[PDB]
């Protein structure tokens, strides 16, 4: 190990890590690469998603050049803090952290030419603006934007590789109600108050499965409003019987409206799930006043016995076709 | 690298025998010592193992109370000890060490015991 | 050229005294404040605070950090901040805040050749904002973020919104489903404490709560329960089990709705404007049940037919009074 | 205790075709399964350490397949220097061995 | 230049300085002068028996080694100088989880004067302990304390004295009043000596008197419990023969009283005694349950020429409303006062 | 008397090797333990842990720190712990613990002149405590805390309580809103791992649970919804709508109380003693509803005798049920 | 001066030592021998697809730059020596948020044997990720993994191995059984090679077989669903003329059924498919809904409105006389076939 030691002591003498390579010559071209381990749960009430990546970046530094028989110096995370590292930050991340067990999860490999590969493991809660029109049949393009912080376009130029973004299992991901559709990588120049910066974006396309919602919201509320229509088969002289059936349906449909609202966040616009709840609420409310109007005409019911299912049967053809 | 054992011996039933396995090119303190019974026209049969760093020893349940191993670091040789040997135990004894994936990569030449008149 | 920068930067940091502010013992330094509102995350009424993520930016002039040969805007690593003087700017109503540290600490220093030091951070903060929920949910809040210097008095440091209103940008672009940014105010003041007088900049947002959500999960689920209580007026008087079970349910539904609304709110002592509606609609429901108890006491239709017209008049009059005082 | 069963006991094929050895464990052994050959009146050597991981010096025709319970040793072309019986061992627990599998050439 | 005059002053002060020894270690006492400026009194967490306070903790002591003769009178310094001089190890005795804010720089103040007087002002978010006796809930009054003293230095090493007069030594900012349930009546301080296992320690204390605003629990607990008692008393005004209607009056009003009994104790801690709120629901349960008990008696004495108006029911329209009326006069004058 | 103290401390720390324990290569050091229970905060059954705030104190004797000239117990600043050897004591069932850092890190070092080092630290810990909830809520918990050395074996360090029982103080004034400390014990023992034999001290409390919260909140409704089902025997048999709506509501309340009282508990498989009572009361409620369906089946298709017998049988068996329940669990 | 002998030895071992290079960098492959002592298997959070485990993560390798001759053979050194020497950068492949405990000192040790063999054990709590297949819920069995390996060193530089035999290289303590819902049956280990863009790494996978105990879900979801069906099927024992009485049976049973349908999947994740508990609830929903439409059938055929007093009263119905036997029978047949096909899997 006496040969590698005198190489590393010669590289780090006269080295200033405050200065990027070619500070007054040309911008540093840093070819980024990303390996997605698992995309975590997509939170809708707080509007972010969790992602676990192996973020890798590769730049050229002429000061880290050595002439010896050793080709690659595969080092540990100790040598990270002694050399120059680009200040890549994720501009749509609410909070993020690297992993530090049992050692800082960082890799540093330096080639004789001067190429420097730097790979670290990150867990990022990235801001995704989930539009909740057409809930629960949503479809989003969740982005992940990262750029340099201090170095403008004239100093650091970021770039994507051809074999860059790499999804792995895509099977054991913690997307429960979603499904990974596809990915696309873009690059752009944003203009802020301190200069122009190079922003790289990874767009993850996610579509929602109806899944738990259909079995907990749709089928339970429809079986409530099917149960609203068996009042017509009860005879009209059983006045406390039918009005006890009437009150219990509308209170639980009010309850199931509040229960299904707990999954949704505090948004202002109406959703397709809320539209289905409100249309189901006005059929049962019309069923109570149907029965009511019958009660004072005797102080026609079969027309209603079929009308309500029929009117709901045609609505389900309207609702599901238009939203799918 | 090279594993060496002593030559064959002729013993009476009910006596005791001493058999050695000399290791060369590598120390004993970092790898386990595996000794195994090879009967004629039959498969192998492991009898015990040795951890020379702390002197730990575990035997086969069949050969409990039958064999004993001592190991000398200075001599670079570990020793058999068969106390109550019968005439049925006529086979060849092989020496081995722990390999890369708990295999037995390096083997001795084998010493055959013969219990007859 | 690259070896020339090393000799220049090492010349700047040799003999530098971080413990002393620029122009120590003389005139104060002028520090410009620039805040780019990236996102306002959670305006939570329960904890009475809002979460703000902003690209805080400072700009002052230090005569010791002056170079002449390189005309370029020296942009150094983020780790030179431990060896340079930076102002001790703090936020007064900060509950909890942090600077993001992925992949390095989010920090920028750009030395200009006239000595201008550009110090910028990406700060996510949770500023405290006391809310007067007497007109909830038709209310209008005013949440402030107060930037102040800690250890230096006005004679040592002075704060100003560099670029006037342009100092703070991205405040309007913030997308809030529940709230709505109306206007932001950049105010410069000099709060005087018992230890002296200190400069203070205050960035304040004008938030208006959207009732669109509340008008479908509370007000409507209520006004319509009173309509169910109005079905009991039309029912015949001899159907006692029909009207009582209808009359009990509309009382108990609004009681449960009132208890299912204030557990996601702080335990405030005054009466919010949505509680004047629910207690207002409770009287109309309770009087509908008391209207039947008068009817059964009389018998065991003239009284019954008078409440079928009086109740749609007063309750519609109650909505005219309610949605003209709070809006 | 772990027992390893090698099937068949013996077989007779010629030079330059396919043979599939078999070795099944009593309970779960993960990957630690060793293949040893025994040339007659010589010392055993190592063919595959672990499952599907060739040793140094043996030819590339020897290959293995690993699983939780069953393990196969496959030779693409039988040669004239393979006059040995193959023993299947295990190392997930205290080591045990199979009965071996003899072979012969015409 | 003129800056390098003040560089030579600070380098001379720390030459031969040892921050591991207090000033006057072998000579005399080390007087520490302490003030608290409360910027905002945070919310009192009733469940965990704790409260939050934001302070400007100012300490002031004399160090003889930090004396200079220059062209300045005091030296307004930054936080890095604070870590190279002796500072007292003041901690809070009843603190549970306190943090010192350091955005964007550490919130410390150093103002070394000419004679050696020092000033050390910190910004904290102390989350102290407040022992609570909820036997008069929700009309309880708690003087939530805040006790601080030295940790390693006894009364023969470091003593504490309030800087101003003892009345106006803990100043509360008027705009910072984040209490929603309570309201701050006043503050009173003290100075006591606590003998722990390792010696006597001078413990400074300050109690913040608090009173609960009843008005939250009126709308959610007291008025729903009152209105369902009046709702259960409607059943005495109905017809005797209406069996399925007065049952629904009797049962559903008892049902929501059980629902109100569970929901009222929701946020309350799990104390082993009965609060005055729980002593109110129990009496309010007795009025709603005895209404259902009386209906069983009226249905027991019914026979069908028709039936008759029950004299047991006519007396219950007078006795039951005025028994609850006299109880509300007793309960809201005994516990309230 | 200032520069004498400074040249003595600098004489002590010059040549001090922090990587070596006292009497290295010789006898083990003796570390006295002085735990001062300050406050037990949250004995949470959901996460199976109790939060403990104490003044953990370690007392050993280093022969290298033996100043003499000065006749005074030399209390130093709390930042000299970074330059002296301290034991590597860890708590085995520690889930999450921290030392309070306001206004500085809470830490005390007092160098006694014979070499004794007083080392007290304010530690808030969240020790894990596995709980047996088969008699909940009439159960007594026994939560421990295992103080143990990590890197040093028995022949390098030994642990002992300083002052025997006195070692632990302040536990009598500890007030738990839900619990009540009955007894506490101090145990000195040795555990053997695969890397050697290491010392271990364990401070353990016995927590009895106060019945008072659960009796009015859980038991007093649950004795009483069954009373509402007993009103159903007094109603006449022809009133089918009155008795059934009485009979359902007492069934459905006991089911909703059963579900609303177990989400604040972990998902344990066995039957806790409050569940046996809430299912015992459910049988008496369900048998009251089945008593009416027996009466209704007798009169339509095929009396008052069943109703008047159940007016006497049900107060007998249910009162006998509470005698069996409140003499077996309490 | 007795401790100056061990002072000279320790400073000599670090004089000229470069801790950025693995031992045997140009000669061989550094074998790191590891074994795990699980002090307490913590709670399994099915809502986050994770589990917590407290380990004594021991490691052992051989460094030839740390040979020494002195009084003792093994140096039970302090913790801060470990940061001055080379240590392998073992990371967990499926860890999410793992904490090395720091109270009071850091919970690591380091023993240096006189031949150069090292031992370096750490106390760590690992919040690893366990992928579950909640299709046989709650009667499912899971194999939660724990995969660890090197990060910056490929398979030609650092290879991992178990110290003892692989059967007895992961040891679970008897007192540490912090599972409250599950039930740990046994552990199994494996070794393998993973492929990445940077190179080939040696992974060390161990599996913890867990079986869920269904004792909680019987007295929370199964028994209240079974008692609801019995509560719906007592409605056939009433009379035909009690419409207001029987419709309380027909409504409140299915209304408390659909609340249990909501409150059963609350703890469960947003499972895309349907679990086996949802199949029992869906059949139990059909049994309480068919009881209502049986009442809707018999009420339509009820001619008169009065009831028997002993006039021609309504005669009992064949629908109620057949539903009194068939409805407890087909629920008995379903209950016999649902538990037999799931408890014996
Ligand atoms: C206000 O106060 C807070 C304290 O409450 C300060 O926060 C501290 O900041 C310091 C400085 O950055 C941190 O120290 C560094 O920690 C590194 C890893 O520690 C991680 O472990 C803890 C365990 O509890 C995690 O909780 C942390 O994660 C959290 O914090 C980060 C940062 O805020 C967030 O981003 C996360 O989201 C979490 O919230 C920590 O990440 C550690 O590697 C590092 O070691 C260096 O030590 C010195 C520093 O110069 C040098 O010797 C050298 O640079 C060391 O690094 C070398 O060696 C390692 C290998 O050991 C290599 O990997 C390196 O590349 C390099 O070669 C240092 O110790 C501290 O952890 C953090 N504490 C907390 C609680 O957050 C704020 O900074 C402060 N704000 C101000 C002053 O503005
Ligand atoms: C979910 C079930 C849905 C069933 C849907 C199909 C239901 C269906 O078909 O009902 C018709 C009939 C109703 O019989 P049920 O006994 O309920 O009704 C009698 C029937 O109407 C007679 O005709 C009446 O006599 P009458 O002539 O007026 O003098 C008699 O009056 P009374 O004697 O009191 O004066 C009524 O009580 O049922 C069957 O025949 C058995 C079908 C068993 C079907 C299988 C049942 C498991
Ligand atoms: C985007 O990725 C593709 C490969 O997926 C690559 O060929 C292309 O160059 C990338 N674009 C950018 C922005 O470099």
């Amino acid at each position: 190990e006496g040969d590698v030691t005198v190489i590393l002591n010669n590289l780090l003498e006269g080295y200033d890590n405050k200065l990027r390579p070619d500070i007054g010559v040309k911008p540093t071209l840093i070819h980024t690469d990303m390996y997605v381990n698992s995309i975590g749960p997509v939170n809708a009430i707080n509007m972010e998603y969790t992602i676990d990546i192996f973020f890798a970046q590769t730049w050229y530094d002429r000061r880290l050049k050595f002439n010896s028989t050793i080709k690659v110096l595969r080092l540990n995370s100790n040598m990270v803090g002694k050399i120059w590292i680009p200040d890549t930050f994720f501009r749509n991340s609410k909070k993020a952290d690297a992993h530090w067990i049992t050692t800082p999860n960082r890799m540093l490999r330096i080639w004789n030419d001067g190429r420097v590969l730097y790979t670290l493991r990150l867990t990022i809660d990235a801001e995704c603006q989930l539009q909740l029109h057409n809930f629960p049949m949503d479809e989003h393009s969740c982005p992940l934007e990262f750029s340099s912080y201090g170095y403008p376009r004239e100093e650091i130029v970021y770039q994507w590789k051809r074999s860059s973004v790499e999804v792995g299992d895509t099977r054991s991901w913690r997307l429960y109600q979603f499904s990974f559709v596809g990915l696309r990588n873009t690059t752009e120049v944003v203009k802020t108050t301190s200069g122009d910066y190079v922003v790289m974006s990874v767009y993850f396309d996610l579509s929602r499965r109806m899944g738990y919602f259909t079995i907990q919201t749709y089928i339970p509320c429809t079986l409530i409003v099917v149960l609203s229509w068996v009042s017509f088969w009860i005879n009209k002289d059983a006045v406390p019987a039918r009005t006890s059936l009437g009150i219990t349906t509308v209170l639980t449909m009010t309850t199931l409206s509040t229960i299904a609202r707990k999954s949704l966040p505090k948004v202002s616009y109406v959703t397709a799930m809320d539209l289905f709840v409100s249309v189901c609420f006005i059929f049962v409310f019309s069923a109570l006043v149907e029965y009511g109007t019958l009660h004072y005409f005797v102080s026609m019911d079969s027309y209603a016995r079929i009308f309500f299912p029929t009117a709901f049967c045609l609505f389900n053809l309207v609702y599901w076709v238009s939203y799918l | 690298v090279q594993l060496q054992q002593s030559g064959a011996e002729l013993v009476k039933p009910g006596a005791s025998v001493k058999l050695s396995c000399t290791a060369s090119g590598f120390n004993i303190k970092d790898t386990y010592m595996y000794w195994v019974k090879q009967r004629p026209e039959q498969g192998l049969e492991w009898i015990g193992r040795i951890d020379p760093a702390n002197g730990d020893t575990k035997y086969d349940p069949k050969f409990q109370g039958k064999a004993t191993i001592t190991t000398d670091t200075f001599s670079n040789t570990a020793y058999l000890q068969l106390s109550s040997l019968t005439s049925e135990d006529t086979a060849v004894y092989y020496c081995a060490r722990k390999g890369l994936r708990w295999a037995m990569d390096y083997w001795g030449q084998g010493t055959s015991v013969t219990v007859s008149t | 050229n690259m070896s020339l920068v090393k000799e220049t930067v090492d010349r700047l940091l040799k003999g530098y005294d971080i413990r002393l502010r620029p122009d120590f013992g003389g005139p104060p330094v002028a520090v410009g404040m620039n805040i780019d509102i990236a996102s306002i995350d959670m305006v939570s009424e329960v904890n009475m605070d809002y979460t703000l993520t902003m690209y805080f930016q400072q700009a002052w002039r230090d005569k010791r950090l002056s170079y002449n040969v390189i005309p370029l805007n020296l942009t150094l690593d983020n780790r030179v901040a431990d060896q340079l003087w930076v102002p001790d700017t703090y936020f007064l109503n900060d509950k909890k805040s942090f600077v993001h540290g992925v992949t390095v600490k989010n920090r920028m220093i750009r030395l200009h050749p006239d000595g201008t030091v550009l110090y910028g951070l990406r700060i996510t903060t949770t500023a405290a904002c006391m809310m007067d929920l007497r007109r909830y949910p038709l209310d209008e809040q005013n949440c402030t973020l107060e930037i102040e210097s800690y250890g230096y008095t006005t004679d040592d440091i002075e704060f100003y919104w560099r670029g006037d209103d342009n100092a703070v940008t991205g405040v309007t672009k913030i997308e809030l489903p529940q709230f709505s940014i109306v206007d932001y105010k950049l105010i410069t003041k000099k709060v005087v404490f018992s230890t002296g007088s200190y400069p203070r900049l205050s960035l304040s947002f004008k938030l208006k709560r959207n009732i669109g959500y509340f008008i479908l999960q509370t007000y409507m689920p209520s006004i319509l329960i009173t309509i169910l209580s109005w079905v009991s007026f039309w029912i015949n008087y001899d159907a006692s089990a029909a009207r009582v079970a209808l009359g009990i349910t509309t009382v108990l539904t609004m009681t449960t709705i009132n208890t299912h609304l204030r557990e996601t709110l702080p335990k405030i002592p005054y009466v919010k404007a949505i509680d004047m509606y629910l207690m207002g609609c409770f009287v109309f429901v309770f009087m509908a049940l008391l209207e039947y108890a008068l009817v059964n006491y009389i018998f065991f239709n003239a009284i019954d037919r008078w409440s079928r017209i009086f109740f749609p008049v007063v309750f519609s009059f109650f909505n005219i009074v309610y949605w003209l005082y709070y809006v | 205790n772990i027992v390893m069963t090698q099937s068949p006991k013996s077989m007779s094929m010629s030079v330059g075709e396919r043979v599939t050895l078999s070795c099944k464990a009593s309970e779960y052994v993960g990957t630690y399964v060793s293949w040893y050959q025994q040339k007659p009146e010589q010392s055993p050597k190592l063919l595959i350490y672990g499952a599907s991981n060739r040793y140094t010096g043996v030819p590339d025709r020897f290959t293995g397949s690993g699983s939780a319970t069953d393990f196969t040793l496959t030779i693409g072309s039988v040669q004239a220097e393979d006059l040995a019986d193959y023993h299947c061992g295990q190392s997930y627990s205290y080591p045990t061995f199979g009965a071996g599998t003899k072979l012969e050439l015409k | 230049n003129n800056i390098t005059i003040f560089t030579r002053i600070l380098d001379r002060l720390l030459d031969g300085y040892d921050n591991r020894l207090r000033p006057g270690l072998g000579d005399s006492i080390t007087e520490v002068f302490t003030n608290i400026y409360v910027t905002s009194f945070g919310p009192v967490s009733d469940t965990d028996m704790e409260y939050t306070i934001d302070v400007f903790f100012r300490q002031k002591w004399k160090d003889e080694r930090l004396k200079f003769k220059g062209p300045m009178n005091i030296l307004r310094l930054n936080n890095l100088m604070a870590s190279k001089i002796w500072t007292p190890d003041t901690f809070f005795h009843n603190g549970k989880k306190s943090v010192a804010h350091n955005m964007t720089m550490p919130n410390k103040l150093l103002r070394i004067q000419d004679d050696g007087t020092l000033l050390y002002t910190m910004r904290l978010t102390v989350q102290a302990e407040c022992p609570m006796h909820l036997e008069d809930f929700p009309m309880d009054a708690h003087s939530c304390p805040l006790k601080f003293g030295s940790y390693a230095y006894t009364t023969s090493e470091v003593t504490y004295i309030w800087t101003y007069n003892a009345s106006d030594s803990v100043q509360v900012a008027p705009d910072g009043s984040r209490l929603n349930q309570y309201d701050l009546l006043g503050q009173s301080i003290g100075k006591e000596t606590i003998k722990s296992s390792t010696g006597e320690y001078t413990v400074m204390t300050a109690h913040f008197h608090l009173k609960r605003k009843i008005g939250y629990f009126v709308i959610q607990t007291y008025l729903p419990c009152i209105m369902t008692v009046i709702l259960s008393q409607v059943s005495f005004w109905l017809n005797r023969e209406s069996v399925p209607a007065r049952t629904v009056f009797g049962v559903t009003t008892v049902l929501t009283m059980t629902t109100l009994s569970i929901s009222a104790r929701n946020s309350l801690p799990k104390v082993a005694y009965a609060t005055a709120m729980d002593w109110f629901i129990a009496v309010c349960y007795a009025f709603v349950f005895s209404a259902l008990i009386e209906f069983a008696t009226v249905n027991y004495f019914t026979k069908r020429t028709f039936n008759s108006v029950s004299k047991i029911d006519r007396m219950s329209r007078i006795v039951f409303p005025v028994l609850f009326g006299t109880f509300n006069l007793v309960y809201w004058a005994t516990y309230l006062n």
